[PDB]
């Protein structure tokens, strides 16, 4: 996901 | 009276952290908020997303240079790779002094790859004069806001004791063999401990009010190699390196009180922060930027009492950035008319009002630096001076 | 041979104590293997007293350590007095002892001494002595810590990757029962959060895990330097009290079997036990109301958790008892002595292991001093 | 029991 960023 | 003029670095309609968050708060407080300018390194995708998004008001420029020096723009937001924020941002601050309306300079956490890069950004940032926003969203979260009212105002007593639990992303034994390689190697700004535990730790020194006196942390990386996955979930029979941490041991102790705090955070019940007050305990709690659940319980003949506070349909992802900017423009519009407040202040701090700065961002990079610190020298670090000026 | 374990007690007292309701309900069960046939107090009196309550037919009132500990008529001597006293009793009373070569087995309640040096002194003179050892971790015993320590052992739940555990122990929060020892709360009487509560529990630990320790950091607390007094209604008496003993404990680490991460905390208020290991095919937990009472399983479209509970299984008296039946077995069926339990299944704990915990309890407050990890993984083989 | 018992020792 995106939020692994 | 009018519109926020935003200028864009990093956004991008096809994919990235500023699409998912930053855009549709924007476009909710359309009002209040407006993108003037878009740079990208390839123009094309800058035009490409003014045209997808419709952005009337957008213009796609060339070059680092050009974006930074108009005067079309009030704030500027960097979302780009962490690896890639010194690089851009020094240049830009210099070509930014060609902008006399520039006022707000808005950039993701974390702030860079180094706590060197950090310093040299903050005081790059100071020099120019802008009103600085770091993204330490967390801090917007309802729930955090409620847990620091209530701790604030002596509902659960004075604070004995914490323990924090955390789960931190892509960092077990297994990769999705989408996922980048740069996530996954050292000094590029992105890990278990500069990320999951950053803005956790961050929204614990927030909610008490208070900074650390002492720490210490064992960092490890027992899981050297990982085993790739695919959409499935299914192994790929496939190994590579992973140099950034899988495990977290810390413990320290808060100034105010002197309050033992003891922290484990794996690769791999995502969060659970336990607060134990002298009247009240109090616990916040996470699964699959949340944060979903909040709860407070009190003790021939006795009483039992448990308050929970849910929201339930919530989005913490899109939820807390939007109101990290609804705060921003609510300082900007005075919507609470306070005539008598200065146009720009160095920090949030402890503060309810106002947003998380550059300076909040650089006491955190502090705080994560002596963490690294403290495990390489194995010691136990005097932090409490750290917050100290700039 | 076919004789019961003739049993001298120190400590032993019918009004009064820990041994009265742990180690003799034991010996009364198991009157087939143990038997008493000496008691030494201070006053004799007391001895006495204690002889007839209980109708002790074999007991001998003796009016002396020296007459004690040189009796011939002992196979068996139990020292359960307050541990500010085990030094100058049983160093002694191991001197002594020398005139009585029916002594077999020396059995020392937990905590062993005030201090390392002490304790260090204590073993080298129970070596010289010859005597089998036995010390009172009696949760190297328990149901629990042994169903938990065969299902690791097994594979069951696969590598250990991670640990937590977060503890409650004692009278060491914000309040005190006003009928209470003051000297349980002045630092240097073997009696506190981190020798009593932790001592017991992180020797379990390594125990169930079969590791000891390589690196560790400890924090130690003493926030609540005075404590508010309380009645036996459990309201307060508007009166405060001293305390030297800590109040909080943070304590991190690493086993050396697999550089496991563990992550301990423990308070002094009054849901005592949390031990989570999780591991890499299951989670297991143990949990307790410092004395373990329930031990968990976690495993995986669908998602399992078993409870292993036993019914009306006193753990104080159980595991007590617990540990008299394997010395009972030992002194029976089954080299003639050993060092040391280690993570052995069979036999007991021994002054070896106290020791070693001692080593390990003495670290901790080593690491809070000098501010710094500390290197303990050799503990296990030399002084610290 | 909100007293002392013998097992606090
Ligand atoms: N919880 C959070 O607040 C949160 C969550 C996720 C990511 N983030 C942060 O947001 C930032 C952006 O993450 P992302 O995955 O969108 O990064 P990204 O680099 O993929 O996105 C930036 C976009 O800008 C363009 N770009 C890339 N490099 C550039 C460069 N050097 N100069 C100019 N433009 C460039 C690309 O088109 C890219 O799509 C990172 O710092 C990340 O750490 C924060
Ligand atoms: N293993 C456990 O979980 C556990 C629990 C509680 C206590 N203990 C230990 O058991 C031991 C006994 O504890 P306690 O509180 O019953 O001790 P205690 O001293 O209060 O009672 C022991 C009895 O021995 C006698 N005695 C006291 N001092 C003596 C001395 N100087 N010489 C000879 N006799 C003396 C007294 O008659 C007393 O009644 C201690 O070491 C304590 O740490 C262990």
């Amino acid at each position: 996901t995106t939020m692994d960023d | 009276a009018a519109p926020i003029r935003v200028g864009f670095v990093g956004l991008n309609a096809a994919k990235g952290w500023a699409i998912k968050t930053h855009y549709p708060a924007i476009l909710q407080l359309s009002s209040q908020f407006q993108i003037t300018a878009l740079y990208s390194p390839k123009i094309e995708t800058s035009i490409a997303t003014i045209q997808r998004l419709k952005l009337s008001n957008a213009t796609a420029f060339p070059t680092l240079e050009s974006f930074a020096s108009s005067s079309t723009i009030d704030m500027i937001v960097i979302a780009i790779q962490v690896a890639s924020h010194y690089e851009v941002v020094m240049p830009l601050l210099e070509f930014s002094k060609n902008n006399p309306n520039l006022k707000y300079l808005f950039v993701e956490w974390a702030l860079a790859c180094s706590l060197d890069q950090a310093e040299s950004i903050y005081k790059a940032a100071a020099e120019r004069g802008v009103q600085t926003i770091i993204s330490l969203q967390g801090r917007k979260s309802p729930y955090i806001l409620r847990a620091k009212e209530l701790i604030s105002q002596g509902y659960i007593g004075d604070i004995n004791s914490i323990e924090i639990a955390g789960n931190g992303g892509w960092y077990g034994y297994e990769r999705p063999v989408k996922s980048p390689k740069y996530i996954y190697e050292i000094g590029n700004g992105v890990d278990l401990v500069t990320t999951t535990f950053g803005h956790t730790i961050d929204i614990l020194q927030y909610m008490t009010s208070s900074y650390f006196s002492r720490i210490n942390a064992m960092v490890f990386n027992n899981i050297p190699e990982q085993e790739l996955i695919d959409e499935r979930g299914n192994r790929l029979g496939q190994r590579v390196p992973k140099t950034v941490p899988d495990h977290l041991l810390f413990q320290g102790t808060l100034l105010n009180g002197n309050v033992p705090v003891s922290c484990s955070f794996k690769g791999g019940k995502n969060l659970v922060i336990d607060i134990h007050g002298t009247k009240r305990d109090l616990k916040l709690e996470g699964d699959a930027a949340e944060i979903s659940n909040l709860v407070l319980y009190y003790s021939d003949a006795g009483k039992e009492i448990m308050e929970v506070y849910h929201l339930r349909n919530y989005n913490a992802i899109v939820g807390n950035i939007h109101r990290l900017y609804q705060s921003i423009s609510d300082f900007h519009f005075n919507t609470k008319k306070i005539p008598e407040l200065p146009s720009q202040f160095v920090m949030q701090g402890f503060d309810f009002e106002g947003f998380p700065t550059l300076m909040d961002a650089l006491i955190l990079h502090r705080l994560i630096e002596s963490v690294y610190k403290s495990n390489m020298m194995g010691s136990t670090l005097n932090v409490s001076n750290i917050s100290h000026y700039s």
